[PDB]
DNA sequence: TTTATCCTGTTAGATGGTT
DNA sequence: ACAGGATAAA
């Protein structure tokens, strides 16, 4: 029942422009001067758009923005003369959300991410003395304004704690509301507890309410009380500096149990007064009042694009307003339009600054579809508004019995953001006012409803029913079968009778994210590890040939339909016309479809977003079928690895500790082997001696060196380019012909493959170049990598490793029948990490590949029967062993192993081990690096840090002391000075070194030398000294600096 | 016991009661009194090459040292009743460029300035309130220094004065022809050449500090030097 | 057999400040006064002549090469030029050379002001707090009570207490004679120059000896500091500045890639503003409240420089990020000491991804 | 010659902050 | 912000 995976992102756009966008023109349209003579409206309801101009893919080719303009139509009132001068004014440019659920910025796909936040509203806690009793606070959140703290005292007094000032007894606050005792008496509940008060604080009058909440917010003035009315009206009542927000009205009209309408959304007397009463009833313990959680998910809320742009928007309407404000009173003629009135660099900055710079905006992940998939559906605790890393602790990182269905509890980061960055789950989904819900099937009598439509709960909903998980089994129709049932009630799992369980869980998948659901046989591996394989299916690698897994899960072919590089026929008829870049179908009865592919684009992770056709020429093809592929699909569904012959035992040492032992043929095979194109540029600046020049006249270089360049200094697509090629041929005007200097674009060490792209753009080409240049060359190489020695080799079920050694196919162990193997995997790294899942994938995968079947297996598959999976296996290898006809595939005495022998000997090894087909990925990502002398920093002079400019390895205080614990003198002074910032020393060490010398005693490091002199800056006198050596002399201060 | 500056400034301001015309009328003339006895004394100190004494002072005006004495002091406190009640316009005034470069209590000082260069020159001969020439050197002395003290780098005012007629040239080019103009139909319109307008566009960039995130900026860049093997 | 043996660090005179920065030339000019907030010149990007980054007093921009380009080459050594005066030598001396700014007011150092102990407070026996407000012109203190009966030494007078004060001195009738007031740190300046340390050492012991619980302690932390200033043969009025002293330029670079420039540049900038805008005023005679305010500035310029967000409010650059100040550069896991001297970058080094050699010794690994 | 940079003045009235 | 005037540096 798996809706679209990717809504979260567009219901939130889709709501941006249909009702986000126009409330808040709305909610700052009549503009209005001081002296009230001018006017402005904005019609906001009637924000037209203009189509985005170039396209989606010239934007991405070009580094531009696709972005559309909106117009708004204004009306300029004059308040006397009623003339009215109505237009269309220029608002800003919106950029726009692609039909993957994507912005394109600046030429990169970049995502904005959901953040978890709590929701506005009232909470109540409980706080305990060290020997005192109880004392409850109560805490009053918004959307966007000032909080509201009430405190209750260990005496039985209330106070209120307006922003982080000091507390002030309620009865302030209430009087200077404007509110009599009789009210405020009426309205509580239990009175004399608030009596108790009144008479400690004295009974304020409105007057001398105002002057003191004056005194105490703003001390050192003289009180006023139209200065605290006015205080307070900008505090808690100014629509526009106070906002509870619809979902605040909402939450507190379910929990102060007020009946407010809901287009209010400001503080009101009501408000204060219940939430008081509240607090009196938690305080005498009523029983209908209960302290809050706040990692409930009931009490948290999610923002998404939506929200965000609103806020951003409004800010930039603030600063438009100001500056509408200051250009119309200013004015002594009315000879001013609407459109010389408003001004579109606010806004557009704060678009700008939300789309480029923002924290919550981020650069897309897009190594393969799976990434690109889970990065939409990405929940977020940090933020402007959210956690700091510094400030997130225990108990925000952990598991909420309120995730159950709605955040997966397995796919998080490690390290310094786990628990921090969430996933969705399968079936849940974000409802109107931010909370997210998940569906249940109705139980009647213990028979599920399935008939009727899936109803979706909230974490808070769902608090009183008793909810079954959806691995329950059910007989034929409906009813539930068994005597006992798991449920859960009230955040606690118990079991009930079948006839008293209120919902059930819609799939045994609801539970967890899409990653992890595209693990087999989950339910037999630790958390941690699937933690790890999870994690490590959205770094693998597109391979040159893609393939099916074999014990795939059945959410693969949806895992691939939504990140929109699958191309499917909507239309029931046949193929006129297929090529590398074109598809064309022609409708049984209709109109001719054609599609176009991409072919060898970059991702922002520098793999390939190819596309290539699946079908024939003339090819009858039916509604709904697939036409063409992505990099990481074979056909319909996800593909990030390959099935490959794999066995558990050791090798000569080379499976030690996680290492992986493979064969060549995943080598010559291509099998393991990915396209990863580059990205370099140039840039012709402007000297203040001159500009500098794009050609082929490079200086202190032979022709042997400009072979592949294309008579204007830049290289010829199709050429290869191997480490230090030229690629773009630039010379500089130095000051000292013979003049030109040459800083042209090389390729770095290490790199090579073929160009297959030489983007041109300069000014006079129509094309928005940086302030100071004239001339922006890009290059994209592309190369073909292998598998090789250092590589990272992984599986769904979190078996990570790095290639150790590449065998000859005649020294790989065989099976019975000849055959080498492919990958050797120790078994001493299965028990110890509780991954047993990855034990049966293979063991499965060897019967799909002997009966030629591919095996959609889902988790938790053991509610048909006691040991479901292993069953299965057996039964499909006793299968395989009776079709096939040979006797060795599958073993009675030993189910899952076979006889294997030595390439190297012949001869058998003693027992026989585990074989079978695995399904294994090629994680991404260039790390070697190495450096003897390069560039240096400013201040310290101490080597830069850095591959991509030759950057040094830091010798931490940790190494220090390590070294100061082997009892070094020598190493240690010559890692700190020598080789690091003294600067004098390096030269000469390094000039013994080539001329085979000694190497000289250092000096006094440069970073010494920095410190005093900023201790000198700080008016520290501090200095160093030589101590005299006979009696009647005085100790000679030492000048380093010399 | 505030901590807040600007709110302390604000409160010692508002100890000081507005001026009424008639006021502004009595101290204008006081203070040009107190300008003509200042410029006779700087004609004596032409004479003399030196200060001249209270005594010697007196005497140029063929007046009692008591009386001269008082007198210039009348004049002394009535500019700087002048200048202080007059602060609160200071502050009105130089709230509307809080975000320009330089900060508000910048724009209050550098206003009080101007403040006191207006009621040095104010004639109330010319039958006009102090709060209307006020302005004027109010405004001119935030705006210059505004256009000496915003950059690190300093522009000069004529570059300052040339980048917004470019912005204007833009504007209403891009109004009449209905889209964005490019780099030669602005710089036709603005009779220079192009080589120009990009000198003004890559002169008028803010200078990047060196702390910006990317992690910091100054961890990327290398530093001037002969590099240990070119040696 | 090493350079230097022992590092001693004490509080800074002025005098010491100015020996810093003063450096003499062969005209006879003294230079090392930084008097302009200038940094470079926007057309030539050249340093101008007496900013923040001027190669009269900090060092030639280019190594062997004058300002104006009279001289140029190895061969004019030690040749200070004669139209700029610029001395002709390498330009690593722009990282040495540090140059002072003098200051029309004089402040407080707000390390001896705002700390856990308050040594200005400490010796003056006063609460933080009034020495705050003495500080930021918020009262009065009387530095000699003169002949009046309720005033007394060190009091803190409001403005209203002091406006009738001066009612009461100016009354024709009135014998008061001799009273002084102070607002600023220039009267922190005066009240640390009247401690007489020598006898308030005695007086202290005195009270010691005849005192005991809290009162004990405190008297041993007030003799305890009082006995470090006779020792040190340091006078406490050294805590309250004159002059600072500018960083050499090139530890606060001002490099292009843009223009990058360090946060001290704005700081320095501020402070230089600020205490030539006070001159300005101290030189036509401004109303008493504008002086004062500017004085106020000049020492919270002054503060956010030494350590930016320490007493008042943080100073954002640009972006709303605090500006790093000297005190942030020599303090956290990404300060100085921690960053730079005790763990280092090093040459000769490599990283990579770690295999198993199964074949190889204990003694041998295997290098790509 | 031709700009690049600095200096001085401006008359309706206005008079305590935002985030 | 904008206009006029003086001057020196390119
Ligand atoms: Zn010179």
């Amino acid at each position: 029942h798996l809706p679209d995976l990717v809504a979260i992102q567009r219901n939130s756009f889709r709501w941006f422009l249909e009702e986000g966008l126009i409330e808040e023109l709305e909610s700052f349209s009549p503009i209005t001067d001081y002296t009230g003579k001018l006017e402005l409206h904005f019609l906001g309801k009637q924000y037209k758009l203009k189509r985005p101009k170039y396209d989606v893919d010239e934007a991405k080719r070009r580094d531009g923005t696709y972005s559309v303009q909106m117009y708004v139509p204004t009306r300029l009132i004059n308040k006397e003369t009623g003339e009215i001068k109505e237009q269309e004014v220029f608002i800003g440019d919106l950029p726009l959300m692609t039909d993957r659920g994507t912005f394109i910025i600046n030429g990169a796909e970049r995502v904005i991410v959901n953040q978890i936040v709590r929701s506005p509203g009232v909470y109540y806690k409980s706080e305990r003395d060290k020997n005192g009793r109880l004392t409850h606070n109560a805490s009053l959140i918004p959307n966007r304004g000032a909080w509201l703290k009430f405190e209750t005292d260990k005496n039985g007094l209330v106070w209120v704690r307006i922003d982080k000032t000091r507390k002030l007894s309620a009865q302030v606050l209430l009087k200077a509301l404007g509110l009599s005792d009789n009210e405020i008496y009426d309205k509580l509940r239990h009175p004399e507890y608030y009596q108790k008060t009144i008479d400690k604080e004295g009974q304020f009058s409105e007057d001398e309410a105002l002057m003191e909440l004056y005194r105490k917010l703003r001390p050192g003035e003289p009180p006023t009380v139209s200065g605290g009315q006015q205080l307070l009206e900008s505090r808690f009542f100014d629509p526009k500096r106070y906002d509870l927000g619809r979902v605040g009205r909402y939450k507190l009209n379910k929990k102060l149990g007020l009946n407010v309408a809901d287009t209010v959304r400001t503080l009101t007397s009501e408000d204060i007064l219940a939430a008081i009463d509240y607090l009196i009833n938690l305080e005498l313990d009523l029983g209908g009042c209960e302290v809050d959680d706040i990692d409930h998910l009931g009490n948290r809320r999610v923002r998404s694009v939506g929200e965000l742009l609103q806020n951003q928007v409004r800010v930039g309407l603030n600063r438009l307003e100001r500056i509408i404000r200051e250009r119309m009173t200013v004015s002594d003629s009315d000879s001013l339009s609407p459109a010389s009135l408003v001004n579109p660099k606010p806004l557009v900055a704060a678009i700008k600054e939300f789309f480029g710079s923002s924290q919550l905006s981020q650069f897309m992940d897009q190594t393969n579809p799976l990434a690109e998939l889970t990065h939409k559906r990405r929940l977020s605790a940090l933020g402007p508004g959210g956690l700091t890393r510094e400030r997130a602790g225990f108990a925000v990182r952990d598991i909420h019995p309120s995730h159950y269905g709605r955040i997966c509890p397995i796919e998080t980061p490690e390290g310094p953001n786990a628990g921090l960055i969430g996933s969705l789950a399968t079936h849940a989904r974000v409802n109107d006012y931010g909370f997210i819900e998940t569906p249940f099937w109705r139980v009647e009598e213990g028979r599920v409803r399935k008939d009727l439509a899936p109803v979706y709960m909230t974490a808070d909903q769902e608090d009183d029913l008793r909810v079954a998980p959806g691995d329950v089994a059910t007989d034929d129709a409906g009813y539930i079968l068994g005597t006992t049932i798991p449920v859960r009630y009230r955040q606690d799992f118990t079991t009930t009778t079948p006839e008293r369980v209120d919902y059930v869980a819609l799939s045994p998948v609801q539970i967890i994210s899409v990653a992890t659901s595209l693990i087999p046989f989950l339910e037999h591996d630790d958390a941690n590890r699937a933690l790890m394989g999870s994690n490590m299916q959205r770094q693998a690698v597109p391979l040159l040939r893609p393939e099916r897994p074999l014990v795939g899960t059945g959410l693969e072919p949806q895992a691939a339909r939504d990140s929109g590089m699958v191309i499917t026929s909507p239309v029931d008829g046949t193929i006129s016309y297929v090529d590398a870049t074109h598809i064309e179908v022609t409708a049984d009865t209709g109109e001719k479809y054609g599609y176009a592919l991409q072919k060898y684009q970059r991702s922002n992770q520098d793999t390939c977003l190819n596309q290539r056709p699946i079908v024939f020429e003339g090819d009858r093809v039916q509604r709904g079928q697939v036409i063409a592929d992505g990099s990481a699909t074979e056909k319909g569904e996800l593909a990030l690895g390959q099935n490959i012959l794999v066995a558990y035992m050791p090798w000569e040492g080379y499976n030690y500790e996680d290492a992986i032992l493979i064969s060549e043929r995943l080598v010559y095979d291509d099998v393991y082997t990915s396209i990863h194109i580059e990205k370099f540029e140039i840039e012709a600046r402007q000297t203040k001696l001159g500009p500098e020049e794009i050609t082929r006249e490079i200086p202190n270089v032979g022709e042997d060196a400009l072979r592949q360049l294309d008579e204007n200094g830049i290289i010829r697509v199709g050429a290869w380019v191997e480490s230090g090629d030229i690629l773009v041929g630039k010379v500089t005007p130095k000051g000292e012909a013979r003049d030109v200097r040459d800083n042209s674009l090389r390729v770095p060490n290490g790199e090579k493959g073929r160009v297959v792209d030489v983007r041109l753009f300069t000014r006079e080409q129509g094309d928005e170049l940086p302030p100071g240049a004239n001339m922006v060359v890009r290059v994209y190489v592309a190369q073909k990598r292998k598998i090789q020695v250092g590589d990272k080799m992984a599986g769904r079920h979190g078996n990570k490793g790095i290639i150790s050694r590449i065998l000859p196919c005649e020294d790989m162990p065989y099976l019975p029948d000849g055959t080498p193997l492919d990958i050797v995997l120790n078994p001493l790294g299965v028990p110890s990490r509780m991954n047993v899942g990855q034990v049966f994938e293979c063991m499965l995968g060897w019967a799909g590949q002997l009966l030629d079947a591919r095996f959609k297996v889902t988790p938790f598959d053991e509610m048909y029967g006691a040991e479901a999976s292993r069953l299965t296996v057996n039964a499909k290898l006793s299968e395989a062993r009776e079709q096939t006809g040979q006797p060795w595939v599958f073993s009675d005495d030993e189910p899952g192993k076979i006889q294997v022998y030595d390439g190297r000997t012949g001869e058998p090894f003693d027992r026989p081990v585990t074989v079978g087909r695995a399904y294994m990925l090629k994680l991404v990502h260039d790390k070697i690096h190495a450096r003897s002398t390069g560039p240096y920093s400013l201040v310290t002079q101490q080597p830069l840090g850095g591959k991509a400019q030759q950057g040094g390895q830091r010798f931490g205080e940790m190494e220090v002391w390590a070294l100061e614990a082997y009892g070094a003198a020598y190493i240690l002074q010559e890692l700190l000075t020598v080789k690091s910032d003294d600067m004098q020393g390096r030269n000469e060490a390094l000039n013994a070194i080539v001329k085979g010398k000694a190497i000289p005693r250092p000096g006094t490091p440069e970073s010494f030398k920095v410190l005093m002199r900023e201790l000198q800056s700080l008016c520290l006198d501090i200095a160093v000294y030589k101590a005299s050596t006979e009696d009647y002399e005085e100790d000679k201060e030492v000048d380093l600096m010399a | 016991y505030t901590e807040d500056s600007i709110r302390l400034y604000l409160q010692e301001i508002g100890r000081i009661r507005l001026l009424r015309a008639d006021e502004e009328i009595e101290l204008a003339r006081q203070i040009a009194d107190l300008l003509a006895l200042e410029r006779i004394r700087d004609e004596l100190l032409e004479q003399l090459d030196r200060l001249p004494s209270d005594a010697e002072w007196a005497a140029a005006v063929d007046s009692p040292l008591d009386e001269f004495r008082r007198r210039l002091f009348r004049g002394r406190r009535a500019k700087d009743k002048m200048v202080q009640s007059n602060l609160r316009l200071v502050v009105s005034i130089a709230k509307k460029y809080m975000n320009r470069g330089l900060s508000f209590q910048d724009l209050i000082q550098e206003g009080s300035l101007g403040l006191i260069r207006a009621a040095e020159k104010f004639d109330h001969e010319k039958g006009y309130k102090f709060s209307t020439y006020a302005t004027w050197w109010i405004r001119q002395a935030i705006t210059r220094a505004i256009a000496d003290q915003s950059r690190t780098i300093r522009l000069p005012v004529h570059l300052y004065e040339t980048i917004s007629r470019i912005k204007k040239t833009t504007k209403l080019l891009s109004q009449e022809m209905g889209r964005k103009p490019t780099e030669e139909e602005i710089a036709t319109r603005m009779e220079m050449t192009i080589e120009k307008l990009r000198f003004i566009a890559k002169s008028a960039q803010l200078p990047i500090s060196l702390e910006t995130p990317i992690s910091r900026l100054g961890d990327f860049i290398e530093a001037d030097g002969e590099t240990p093997e070119d040696e | 057999e090493q350079r230097f043996d022992y590092v001693k660090i004490a509080l800074a005179s002025p005098e010491r400040i100015r020996q810093w920065g003063e450096r003499t030339l062969p005209n006879g000019q003294v230079v090392g006064e930084v008097t302009k907030p200038e940094t470079i010149n926007y057309r030539t990007l050249k340093p101008e002549m007496d900013g923040l980054f001027c190669e009269k007093i900090f060092g030639p921009a280019k190594d062997w090469e004058c300002h104006c380009g009279k001289y140029k080459r190895v061969r004019h050594r030690g040749i200070v030029c004669e139209r700029c005066g610029v001395e002709v030598t390498e330009s690593r001396v722009r990282r040495h050379r540090m140059g002072f700014i003098k200051l029309a007011a004089p402040v407080a150092h707000v390390w001896y002001l705002k700390g856990i102990p308050s040594y200005i407070a400490i010796l003056l026996d006063m609460p933080l707090r009034d020495v705050e407000q003495i500080v930021y012109f918020n009262s009065y203190v009387v530095l000699n009570p003169g002949n009046h009966s309720e005033l007394q030494y060190k009091q803190l007078l409001n403005e209203d207490q002091w406006m009738e004060i001066e009612d009461q001195i100016y009354a024709e009738e009135s014998d008061l004679e001799g009273i002084e007031v102070g607002i600023g740190a220039e009267a922190l300046q005066q009240l640390l120059q009247d401690l007489n340390l020598n006898e308030e050492s005695e007086k202290l012991r005195q009270e010691i000896a005849e005192s005991k619980g809290q009162k004990r302690a405190k008297l041993i932390k007030r003799l305890r500091v009082i006995d470090n200033f006779i020792g040190t043969e340091s006078r406490p009025e050294w805590m309250v500045l004159n002059v600072i002293p500018v960083i050499p330029p090139d530890l606060r670079p001002m490099v292009q890639l843009r223009f990058a420039t360090s946060d001290l540049n704005d700081l320095y900038r501020r402070v230089i503003n600020r205490n030539n805008r006070l001159a300005r005023l101290q030189e036509i005679l401004a109303p008493e409240i504008i002086v004062r305010n500017e004085k106020r500035m000049l020492q919270e310029a002054v503060d956010a420089l030494i350590d930016n967000g320490r007493r008042g409010r943080t100073v954002v650059g640009a972006n709303n990020r605090p500006l790093k100040s000297l005190s942030d550069i020599i303090e956290g896991k990404q300060g100085r000491f921690r960053q730079n001297l005790l763990g280092k970058r090093v040459d000769y080094s490599g990283r990579s991804v770690i295999v198993v050699g199964p074949n190889l010794k204990i003694h041998q690994c295997g290098l790509p």
